[PDB]
């Protein structure tokens, strides 16, 4: 529900800063240790739930290869949660693995979203 | 029959999902397997990783009202003694 | 509220009935009905009781139909309508000792007694608080309770003020079967009794417990079985990934 | 084709039990739902069965139902199963609404599954309630009097409501004669609702516990979820029977075995357990009007739920901040039903309205700001600037 | 024998359906008396039947 | 595409009302299907409206339909709309059954269609009947009587099913709630059975007077059945209106107002009016087993009639003899119906005799060979050699 | 979702009937219409012409079952009068 325009305006002011930088973005790598989903072999734009028009835009803009990657990743992360495992600390996603891929897919159809709904709401000055 | 609205699932061949090229699947039949392999390895080992993982979400919050409700049973225990009476009128008047 | 306003709450004993294999001690139900019929059933109903329940538990059949005949009950009225009694029999009803609840009232300084048909699961505690209601009257009350007039102590009442007067006392029923009738021993055996009154279906409800429990269990451990059987094939599944060429 | 699929009524078996695709990754938490099913249709079988010697005047409720424990052959199981298999029902309801909760299945395409959740739950508290009247012990009549003098608090037309819904001038023959004919009726209203919740369910399918798309790996629903639900069933029989035969009596309160009498008050009116937090709820705001209010308020915060959940993946599995304030308001919602247990004293009036607070807190006020704070972390943690 | 074992008792799922109704009837009788006996086993002494012959000596 | 397609609850209740396409050339006599889905919301509003006030006991059955009459405000308002609502439900339940044994609507794609309407027609006898016996009026306690214990004539456990049905050794308290238990649990597996008749019906839709494929020419039902069955609705309202508020008690039997008395017998023990063809079809084979096997039988040879309806074009719309032997087949059933209302006399047995064998063999042996005789007819007047 | 069987009606647009080609449909709007137009022609007139048609196959079957249910009454009423119980208990014993 919130827009990921949100998301990277907050975050970009937060990056930005040199302050906030230092005091959050720590805080921020232990809290996506802790929440473990690169633990099952996951991204995290794997995790962004899908149903809505805005991410099956972005899906489908996608190109191939990192669309059967993020298939196998998911399978992967059916079969061990199946399983009740972890994937082995080999198979793990790595901190540079983590790349946002979809972010800006996400964040290019859902500019294209406010834009739209901007003109479907003009006022004409006269 | 009427079509319904655009849904999140189709049925068995059309499902929704992606097109998948490259993931292969690899499952042997249950009548060649054994079944309760495993079991005492994952039920003392398994059992602690899962539990080691996710028991501070449920134990300092049950241990947080825990406290809360024995602290409260031991005042209003303490205000209705004979003890705590100059108490219980100040506080219920 | 206040510790005496609570009451004091009844301690544990080792009832014969307490445990999931346990059953009445049907010779305490016996002396608990003797215990009843000379001392309780002055004051105290058993409308739920008919007499044939006490059949099998109990007394024999022909034991039973002599008390049933020793009590009187309305029977249809005659050829001339008038109202005609009549010598009950197995289908009838223990009957209390009073008409109404006025005449209760009348005789009992203003209380009501209750119908001790239930009162083993009407009151927390159980049983626990039945004997140790019946056997905790001091023989006084402790310095400072003002007691209204009628109102004896007992500790285990909820407000401490009941007006049950004390009523079991050493020796006052000769057992049938020799057992020394002290205060503590008729009480186990009303308690008995009264606990039976409540939940005649106790030994039989334990009996198919253990049935059930047995089945259930053997059917839990073999669907976990059959569970695991069906889904080891997608358990031990391996998925492989070599990524594919670009078009 | 198959006569399972070409069929008229197999082909809706068969698209709702056998072939319905399920996740391959969900878990025991997802048996909750056949679970309640397997309740509704023991309490609907040993209720008809109950029924038929049940007699449901003023004078001869309680010794109706005391001639179903004594007279009628295995009929203290039909009594026990009925008023223990509800206090399941509602035990089962209320992990079904947790998991709900926990792993987000609200969200944005489960909304309408939701609110027909919700009004599922607003009519199996009322079924509940009017059984539990229908005994006409001493908490049936003494809890029919406070729940149905609350709504003597409308300004307007209050004692008119409640007038009609009495059927007279306090709780007697004619309310509960009303109250039988309405716990017959309502079960199969529930029925209809739980045949609407499987259509919701049915149009979009289940979550998972990752939250990400079950679109991928799926499983049939027949062979392989049918043990995995026969597993929990026979579980939940095997409880449910421990609790039937060895302490029957454990969930109830004890004052209902006293008779109905309407001139002597039982010195705590206290509910079922499993109304024990919203008659907590209702207790902590000093106002009849108002808490009556705040308890419907408490019951239908759940529709806030899609709206306020500001989080942009589902399910608190990957979120620790949302892990732990789930649990405190579990526990909460556990310390509530608790102070609802006990009488109106000194830190308990506090404990109880500091409690409601967080209660309501939750849904408005700490899942927005939680999830919005998650959000900036998972973008923060693997944006590099 | 396994092979015969197979093909005597679980090939023919009639065979399999009859053989799981003749084994719940002898069940049913034998586990029925088996568990009544062992609690009026268990419960000797509490039982009508010993007061009754209590009374009866 | 619509809301009223796009949504989950309102596509079906569009492709069942709103734009479920019906034939254009359908007549008055497609509206008695929609007249007694409005019987059976009168029935089961009006009993729960009585619920709320009947007791079930066997002194108390009586004096509290007395009750309702007296008491109750409206309540003989309630009383008279349940009674004559039921005699209207199964007045529009035979025309229903009549239209489609006449315009062929069992045959090849409805069979289904066919075999749910008897499941349904047996369901709404049987509840009928249990309601009937609820009042216990003398006719209720007697004809419990005598309808109970036919099933003592099955000679192997004939007794035990007696005794079991009963409760106890004759019809008695038992026997009256448990009856009152199934009269209001019935009624809900008949709307359940109301929700698969509309199933089997929407997989192929209605059929029409003519016989033939009506997939040409369509209307949706919105705004044209919808009144043209609201003409229907407002008619069979008013009719009922005037059985209600002008002749409450023509349709019922006087005895019932007698309380019921089991040692008088009161010299003409009948049942209401509905069942009195199959109480004729009952007492006209001289065998308590034979009979109510006959009984049974002819509720369950209408199952027969696809099958032996050997016609190629469907409906007697165009067919002369069919035409004609069909009109004796109805008119045969009410002389059935008139001859089990009279006693066992000299002239009415041997009629009762020839009238069942004339119900029975319209289905076995006249409708197969006229639908012969007629395709034969049918090919030599047009084919020339 | 899953397909169903074959059925011999779809819905709007694919009904499963003939192709039709050159049947031409002309219709008038209701409100430039009159309802209750010809309704005292067709009240007297097409009702005569349709009870004409079928009043043969609803009556004579009327006619039969009428005329004999009255004459097995008529005969009841004879058999319990007091001149024909010679035939009463010859025809009952
Ligand atoms: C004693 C309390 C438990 C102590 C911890 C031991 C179990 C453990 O380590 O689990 C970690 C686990 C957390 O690990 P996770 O992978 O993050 O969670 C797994 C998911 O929940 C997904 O759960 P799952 O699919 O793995 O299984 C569901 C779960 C729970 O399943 C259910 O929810 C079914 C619900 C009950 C069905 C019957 C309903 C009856 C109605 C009345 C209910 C009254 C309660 O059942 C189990 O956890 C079975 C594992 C038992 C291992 C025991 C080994 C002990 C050491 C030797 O915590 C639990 O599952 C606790 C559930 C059992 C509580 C029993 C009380
Ligand atoms: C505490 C003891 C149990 C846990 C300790 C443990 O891990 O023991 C392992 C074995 C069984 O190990 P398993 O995983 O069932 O064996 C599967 C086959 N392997 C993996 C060897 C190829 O465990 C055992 O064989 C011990 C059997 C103990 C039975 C006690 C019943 C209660
Ligand atoms: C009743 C007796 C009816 C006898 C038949 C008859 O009188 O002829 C038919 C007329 C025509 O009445 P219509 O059926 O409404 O026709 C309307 C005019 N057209 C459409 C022809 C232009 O019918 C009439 O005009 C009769 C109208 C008289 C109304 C009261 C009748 C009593
Ligand atoms: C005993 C009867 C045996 C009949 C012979 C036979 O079993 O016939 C076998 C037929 C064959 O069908 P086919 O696909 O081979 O058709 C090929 C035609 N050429 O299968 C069936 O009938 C249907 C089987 C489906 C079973 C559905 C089970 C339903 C479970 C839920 C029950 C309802 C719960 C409601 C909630
Ligand atoms: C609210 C509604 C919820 C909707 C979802 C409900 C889900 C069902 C939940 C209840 C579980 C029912 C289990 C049915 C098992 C089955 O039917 O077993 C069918 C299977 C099919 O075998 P196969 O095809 O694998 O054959 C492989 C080779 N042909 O035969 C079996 O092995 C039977 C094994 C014994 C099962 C006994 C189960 C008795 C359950 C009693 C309690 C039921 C309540
Ligand atoms: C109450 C009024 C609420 C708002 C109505 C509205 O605003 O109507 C808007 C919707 C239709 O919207 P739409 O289909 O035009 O498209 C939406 C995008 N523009 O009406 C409806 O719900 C359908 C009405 C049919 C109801 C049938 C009920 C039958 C059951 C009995
Ligand atoms: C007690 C009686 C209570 C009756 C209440 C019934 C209505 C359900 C409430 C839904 C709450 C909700 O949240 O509804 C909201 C949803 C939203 O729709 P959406 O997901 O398509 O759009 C979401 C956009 N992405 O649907 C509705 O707009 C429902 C409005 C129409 C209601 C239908 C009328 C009932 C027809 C029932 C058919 C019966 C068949 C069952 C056979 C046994
Ligand atoms: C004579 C008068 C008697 C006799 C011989 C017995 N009882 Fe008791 N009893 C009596 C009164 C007036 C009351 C009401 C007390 C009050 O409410 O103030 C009672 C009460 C009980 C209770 C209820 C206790 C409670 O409400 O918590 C029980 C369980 C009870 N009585 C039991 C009992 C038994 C087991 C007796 C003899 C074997 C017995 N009573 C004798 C009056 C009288
Ligand atoms: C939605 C499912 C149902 C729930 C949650 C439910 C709940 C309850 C509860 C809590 C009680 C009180 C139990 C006690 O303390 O004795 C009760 C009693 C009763 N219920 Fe239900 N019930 C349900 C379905 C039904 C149905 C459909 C009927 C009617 C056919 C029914 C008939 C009864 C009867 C007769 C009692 C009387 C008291 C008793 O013997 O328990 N129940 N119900
Ligand atoms: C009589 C009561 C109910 C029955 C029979 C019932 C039945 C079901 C069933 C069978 C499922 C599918 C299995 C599962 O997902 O667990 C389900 C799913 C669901 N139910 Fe219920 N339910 C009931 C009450 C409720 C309540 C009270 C809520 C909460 C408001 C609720 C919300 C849900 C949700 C959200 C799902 C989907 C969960 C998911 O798959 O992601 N239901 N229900
Ligand atoms: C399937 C639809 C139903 C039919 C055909 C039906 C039929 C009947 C009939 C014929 C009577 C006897 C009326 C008389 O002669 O006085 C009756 C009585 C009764 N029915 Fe129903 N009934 C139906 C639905 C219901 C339902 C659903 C209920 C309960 C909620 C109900 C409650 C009663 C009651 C209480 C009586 C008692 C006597 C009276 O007040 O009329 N009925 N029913
Ligand atoms: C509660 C009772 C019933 C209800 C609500 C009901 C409802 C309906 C409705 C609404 C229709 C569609 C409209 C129509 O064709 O008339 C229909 C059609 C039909 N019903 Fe019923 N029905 C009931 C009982 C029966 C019975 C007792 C039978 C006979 C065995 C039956 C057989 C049929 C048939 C054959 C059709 C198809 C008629 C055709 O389209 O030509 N129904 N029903």
């Amino acid at each position: 529900p919130q827009s990921f325009t949100s998301i990277a305006r907050i975050g970009d002011y937060i990056l930005k800063s040199p302050v906030l930088s230092k005091l959050c973005v720590p805080v921020a790598n232990q809290f996506i240790n802790l929440a473990g989903y690169k633990k099952l072999g996951l991204k995290f734009d794997d995790l962004i739930a899908e149903e809505n028009p805005i991410m099956q835009t972005a899906l489908r803009r996608l190109p191939e290869d990192e669309s059967y990657a993020r298939a196998y990743r998911i399978i992967r992360a059916h079969q061990t949660e199946l399983t009740h495992h972890l994937l082995p600390r080999n198979e793990w996603i790595k901190a540079q693995e983590d790349v946002p891929y979809l972010l800006p897919y996400i964040l290019e159809a859902e500019a294209a979203a406010k834009e739209k709904d901007e003109l479907d709401n003009i006022e004409v000055s006269k | 029959g009427p079509p319904s609205g655009k849904t999140y699932m189709g049925w068995w061949g059309h499902m929704g999902g992606p097109k998948q090229k490259g993931i292969t699947s690899y499952a042997v039949s249950p009548y060649a397997q054994k079944p309760l392999q495993g079991i005492f390895h994952n039920a003392v080992f398994n059992s602690f990783r899962r539990f080691k993982s996710q028991f501070l979400y449920v134990l300092i919050p049950a241990g947080i009202y825990w406290y809360w409700w024995k602290n409260g049973n031991e005042y209003n225990e303490f205000l209705y003694s004979k003890a705590g009476r100059e108490e219980l009128e100040r506080v219920n008047v | 509220m206040t510790a005496a306003e609570h009451g004091l709450h009844a301690p544990a004993y080792a009832w014969s009935h307490n445990g999931p294999f346990e059953t009445f001690d049907h010779a305490s139900i016996r002396r608990g009905y003797q215990v009843y019929r000379e001392v309780c059933a002055a004051c105290h109903s058993l409308d739920r009781v008919a007499w044939r329940t006490l059949v099998g538990v109990s007394h024999t059949n022909e034991e039973v139909r002599n008390m049933a005949e020793e009590f009187e009950y309305d029977d249809e009225p005659d050829e001339q309508g008038n109202p005609k009694k009549r010598p009950g029999k197995l289908s009838d009803y223990i009957p209390g000792p009073y008409p109404n609840e006025q005449a209760a009232r009348a005789a009992n300084q203003g209380a009501l007694p209750p119908d001790l048909s239930l009162i083993v699961k009407a009151r927390h505690g159980g049983c626990d608080y039945i004997f140790s209601l019946l056997t905790g009257y001091p023989d006084e009350p402790p310095a400072g309770v003002a007691l209204p007039p009628g109102s004896n102590y007992n500790p285990y009442f909820p407000g401490g003020s009941i007006a049950m007067a004390r009523v079991l006392f050493d020796d006052m029923v000769e057992y049938e079967d020799g057992t020394p009738a002290t205060t503590s021993q008729m009480a186990k055996d009303v308690t008995t009794f009264l606990n039976w009154c409540a939940e005649p279906e106790h030994d039989e409800r334990k009996r198919l417990g253990l049935k059930t429990v047995i089945i259930l269990s053997s059917l839990y451990l073999l669907s976990i079985w059959v569970k695991k059987f069906k889904w080891a094939g997608i358990k031990t599944r391996k998925f492989v990934f070599n990524p594919p060429k670009p078009r | 084709m198959a006569f399972r699929k070409s069929n008229v009524y197999l082909s809706l078996v068969n698209s709702y039990i056998i072939d319905s695709p399920q996740p391959s990754s969900i878990n025991y938490w997802w048996n909750m739902g056949s679970l309640l099913g397997l309740c509704l249709v023991i309490q609907i079988v040993t209720g008809i069965f109950m029924a038929m010697h049940y007699s449901s005047n003023i004078e001869l409720a309680f010794s109706s139902v005391e001639h179903i424990m004594r007279d009628v052959h295995n009929g203290y199981i039909l009594r026990y199963l009925h008023a223990n298999g509800a206090s399941f029902f509602f035990m089962v309801m209320f992990m079904h609404m947790a998991k709900g909760l926990y792993y987000g299945s609200y969200r944005s395409p489960r909304v309408t599954l939701w609110n027909v959740g919700v009004i599922i739950f607003i009519l199996t508290i009322a079924t509940a309630f009017l059984g539990y009247c229908c005994v006409y012990g001493q908490m049936s009549h003494w809890g029919a009097t406070v729940i149905t003098n609350l709504f003597s608090a409308i300004p307007f037309v209050g004692n008119d409501i409640v007038s009609w819904l009495w059927g007279g001038f306090s709780v007697s023959n004619p309310t509960i004669q009303r109250f039988f004919a309405l716990h017959y009726l309502v079960p199969f209203i529930i029925a209809a609702m739980v045949i609407m919740h499987l259509m919701a369910l049915h149009i979009h399918g289940s979550s998972n516990p990752l939250g990400i798309t079950g679109n991928l790996d799926r499983i049939p629903m027949h062979s392989y979820f049918i043990f995995k639900d026969l597993v929990t069933v026979f579980l939940f029989m095997l409880i449910l029977a421990l609790f039937v035969f060895y302490s029957p009596n454990t969930l109830g309160h004890p004052d209902n075995y006293i008779p109905g009498n309407p001139l002597v008050t039982p010195a705590s009116i206290v509910p079922e357990w499993y109304l024990l937090p919203f008659y907590a709820i209702l207790r902590s705001i000093p106002d009849k009007l108002l808490g009556v209010i705040t308890m419907f308020a408490a019951i239908l915060v759940l529709l806030v739920l899609p709206f306020t959940d500001r989080s942009v993946v589902r399910g608190n599995t990957f979120k620790v901040l949302s892990k732990f304030f789930f649990f405190i308001f579990v526990f909460n919602f556990v310390l509530l039903g608790q102070i609802g247990a006990c009488h109106v004293e000194v830190p308990y009036v506090l404990m109880g309205q500091i409690a409601t607070f967080i209660y309501f807190a939750y849904f408005l006020i700490i899942v927005p700001v939680i999830s919005t704070i998650e959000n900036v972390l998972f973008y923060i943690g693997r944006v590099n600037k | 024998s396994f092979s015969s074992l197979y093909k005597t008792f679980f090939k023919r799922n009639a065979v399999f359906v009859g053989t799981i109704f003749a084994g719940a009837f002898v069940f049913q009788t034998v586990f029925d008396t088996a568990i009544t006996s062992w609690y009026e086993n268990h419960n000797k002494g509490k039982l009508w039947k010993d007061v009754k012959a209590r009374i009866a000596a």
